[PDB]
RNA sequence: AUCUUUAAAAAUAAGCCCUGAAGAAGGGC
């Protein structure tokens, strides 16, 4: 019996120019799993299937390693040298298991293991398109609008889809028009092939610059980071390979115009063309535009920075509803804090007396120590008291003894108090 | 048969790039290329003050010159027309096409 | 734009907090920055295998064959064999 | 010293040379397609065919002529200026017949009105350093 | 009145259903009865593209 | 119609109030 499953399964197959060499492995893992349950210890088997005569011969499989972990599984290599010397370490020695029929019932685990393999092969060629066009700009004709998502037609009945948060916030749709997108990061989601097309993710703006600017197709200029707000404002960072080329002047055009055309493609999208620097600090100074940066103290180990702005352009440095500080806190890679020059002055006066008070937690003899703290800081216990050459040759006299006193109290203080409070069990 | 293609532009890199794209497309889709030829750079002007009172700024009134080309093609197939249909032409360039 | 004026109306209630908490200032939280640099560029090899003229016309749609072959077999035994198990 | 039909013939020549530079076909094919579409018929066609054959059959020589300039500039053209510079390097390396400052000047006044954005200070910076080229006499 | 009548694409008003510019439209600004062509202005990419099309290739507004 | 010296900068938009120091967080009309 069945006797028809092979005819109908050579009827389904050869649909992507490979008839038998996926269903070889499907019958391998299909029939190899069936004898796992009837003999209840550890029995791994492999079959050799032939399509011509219909008879199938299964073969006994034993694992060849050096020691016996769980019994009877291991041929224990020196016995594998006797039956066939061509068999080596890594493959299994063939022994015959007596079974020749088409099969007894089950005969059905075959049927939907076939239904499984055609679906994951479908998934494989859907992934093959997901390699061929990620990421391109392609566009399609609207078919259906199911009140949260929408349906496209990209040509040859290639149906796509667009989410809610994946749009510009106020879009209108008519069944028939075409919208462009980059595509995307793959979910299946169910058994099928769906394609979420984006217009609010940054890669839409980026690939619009790629078609718009031809120097990206010439590798003259080089774009680094992109921060957006899908209907209000964007900041995108460019550099150039040759120092004579101006990437900003290449990205604006005449008269507007590239940021004007890509802007009118995405509504009221403001585009800030900004230069990328190798310096982490100066790229933020470029990125706060159109602010006038007074001074920035860059704080390491947390990716944080502090920004002060003089006068008048405070709400333009932060932006309306924090948009300049948010998009600027999205472009670079370091967290930003925008304050005044007087809040920066009170910040330094706060951190100085704060370091003084956290050093009043230590032993803290008379006021000359705090004078050293105001003059030469070196806060947070001198960064484990490791500074070179008498704090780079400061003069109060006191060459050897007093610096050994402050390094002795420093190392003993951080040792005792840091092991007392900072070190956990 | 023609399609005839005439293109207008403000920047020369986009129209040289774009005509290279169209000629490369017509060469790949199995058809023959007629042209392309250039035409003289027609100058124009249009006074745009984005600001108040008339000429206290002493700067230019946003003048520009205009480049334009033309290219033809004879005996195409359906692969050519859905090929040029699927092709996403860049913005800022005007396409004055024909067909017949 | 217009509204959010009411927190600038409350700048004195901010000033007593800056008098009480001087080491804290205005802050801005910080999301998904790490893959927006790598997905900003191929730089060019994606529109070299995609190559804006030539490789949407040459390589247009390739799982469109497999999806028509997929459902039509479990459809095909029922529509073909007949309703008359 | 020449009729104006030669001055119109170079104006047709940049258009016929642009078509071979872009279409990448055979030269006899592209002039065989070119000669039936222009309707300003004051063209000295012997110099026209002589120049199209001249830049047609040539070579590793003319990029040797512009090679001391593309050692100074990045190797990026400038397509109408590629046409005007290649025809200028052919007529400055073939034409002992016609004079030498005419075909520079009407092709730089032609190249300013027909080429890219500025395109005349560029070529005026080219052909002065291209005057000490292999032709030694400055006749 | 759920208010739809489309049958309509970004041009104003026709229906093209052949060749490249199918499911698009425009106006025949210059009618050629002798040549049997209709110069229809397709609004692709936010831009008019006046293309000459046949009577059977379009549907008249 | 026989010399004119190495290519050009853009946003003018998001309604009204309460809690909160918030341009962190949420509510109302």
């Amino acid at each position: 019996m069945n006797k028809e499953i092979l005819a109908v399964v050579e009827a389904v197959s050869n649909e992507k120019a490979l008839p038998r060499e996926k269903i070889f492995e499907a019958l391998e893992s299909a029939l190899a799993t069936a004898t796992k349950k009837k003999y209840e210890q550890e029995i791994d088997v492999r079959v050799q299937i032939d399509r011509k005569s219909g008879d199938f011969d299964t073969f006994r499989r034993w694992l060849v390693v050096d020691e016996v972990t769980q019994p009877t599984k291991e041929i224990t290599l020196e016995a594998a040298r006797y039956e066939d010397e061509s068999l080596n370490l890594g493959d299994y020695v063939e022994d015959q298991i007596e079974s020749v029929t088409f099969d007894r019932i089950t005969t059905q685990t075959a049927k939907q293991v076939i239904v499984q393999k055609v679906r994951e092969a479908e998934r494989a060629m859907v992934v093959d398109q997901f390699r061929e066009h990620e990421g391109e700009i392609i566009t399609g004709v609207v078919k259906k609008v199911n009140r949260d998502n929408i349906s496209l037609d990209l040509g040859n009945n290639a149906e796509a889809v667009i989410l809610r948060e994946d749009m510009l916030p106020r879009e209108n749709f008519r069944p028939g028009d075409r919208v462009r997108g980059v595509l995307y990061s793959v979910r299946p989601e169910a058994r099928g092939a769906q394609l979420f097309v984006t217009r609010s993710k940054p890669e839409m703006l980026i690939e619009l610059f790629r078609i718009e600017v031809p120097e990206i197709g010439e590798e003259v200029i080089e774009i680094k980071a992109a921060a957006r707000d899908p209907g209000s404002r964007a900041k995108i960072a460019v550099k150039t390979n040759d120092k004579r080329i101006d990437p900003v002047g290449a990205c604006v055009g005449m008269r507007g115009a590239r940021v004007q055309a890509v802007s009118t493609e995405l509504g009221g999208e403001r585009i800030d063309i900004v230069l990328w620097d190798d310096n982490p600090a100066q790229f933020v100074i470029n990125a706060m535009a159109p602010a006038d940066v007074a001074s920035i103290v860059v704080d390491e180990d947390k990716h944080t920075m502090d920004i002060a702005v003089e006068a008048g352009n405070l709400a333009q440095a932060i932006g309306r509803n924090g948009q300049n500080v948010r998009l600027a806190s999205q472009l670079s890679g370091w967290e930003l804090n925008v304050m005044t020059v007087d809040d920066l002055q009170a910040k330094h006066q706060a951190e100085a007396h704060a370091a003084i008070d956290t050093f009043t937690k230590y032993l803290d003899i008379d006021e000359d120590f705090a004078t050293v703290l105001v003059e030469e800081g070196f806060s947070t216990l001198e960064e484990l008291a490791y500074v070179p050459m008498k704090e780079l040759l400061e003069i109060e006299g006191l060459d050897e003894p007093t610096v050994e006193a402050l390094r002795e109290r420093a190392k003993n203080a951080l040792a005792t108090i840091a092991q007392a409070q900072q070190e956990s069990l | 048969q023609r399609i005839r293609i005439r293109l207008k532009a403000f920047d020369h890199r986009l129209i040289d790039q774009a005509t290279a794209e169209i000629v490369e497309t017509a060469k790949r889709t199995g058809a023959q290329v007629r042209g392309p030829i250039p035409l003289p750079t027609r100058s124009e002007r249009f006074t745009v003050l984005i600001s108040p009172h008339v000429n206290k700024d002493a700067r230019d009134q946003y003048e520009i010159r205009t480049h334009l080309r033309l290219v033809d093609i004879v005996e195409p197939t359906e692969k050519t027309v859905d090929a040029l249909m699927r092709l996403d032409l860049a913005a800022g360039v005007d396409v004055q096409i024909s067909l017949g | 734009a217009a509204q959010t004026r009411r927190r600038e109306r409350r700048a004195e209630k901010q000033a007593q907090w800056k008098a009480a908490n001087p080491l804290l200032v205005g802050v801005s939280a910080k999301p998904v920055n790490r893959p927006i640099l790598s997905l900003n560029r191929k730089p060019k090899s994606r529109v070299e295998s995609a190559l804006n003229p030539i490789a949407d016309l040459t390589v247009a749609e390739y799982h469109k064959q497999i999806e028509s072959n997929l459902q039509r077999i479990e459809r095909k035994n029922q529509r073909t064999w007949y309703s008359k198990p | 010293m020449e009729p104006a039909a030669r001055r119109r013939a170079r104006e047709c020549a940049v258009q016929a040379l642009y078509s071979w530079q872009l279409s990448q076909n055979d030269i006899a094919d592209v002039e065989y397609q070119f000669l039936a579409e222009q309707d300003v018929k004051d063209v000295d066609v012997l110099y026209f065919r002589e120049l199209l054959a001249g830049v047609a059959t040539n070579t590793a020589y003319l990029d040797g002529l512009m090679k001391p300039y593309l050692s100074r500039l990045l190797e990026e053209l400038g397509q109408v200026e590629k046409a005007v510079l290649r025809i200028a390097l052919y007529e400055l390396s073939k034409r002992s017949d016609v004079p030498y400052k005419v075909a520079i000047n009407e092709a730089i006044e032609l190249a300013k009105s027909f080429g890219a954005e500025d395109s005349h200070k560029f070529v005026n910076g080219v052909l002065d350093k291209a005057a000490p080229v292999i032709r030694p006499n400055k006749k | 009145k759920p208010r739809p009548k489309t049958l309509f694409e970004p041009g104003e008003m026709v229906r093209v259903n052949d060749g490249p510019f199918a499911d698009f439209n425009g106006v025949v600004e210059e009618v050629d009865y002798e040549k049997s062509r209709l110069k229809v202005s397709v609004s692709i990419f936010g831009r008019a593209t006046p293309v000459e099309l046949d009577f059977s290739q379009v549907e008249k507004a």
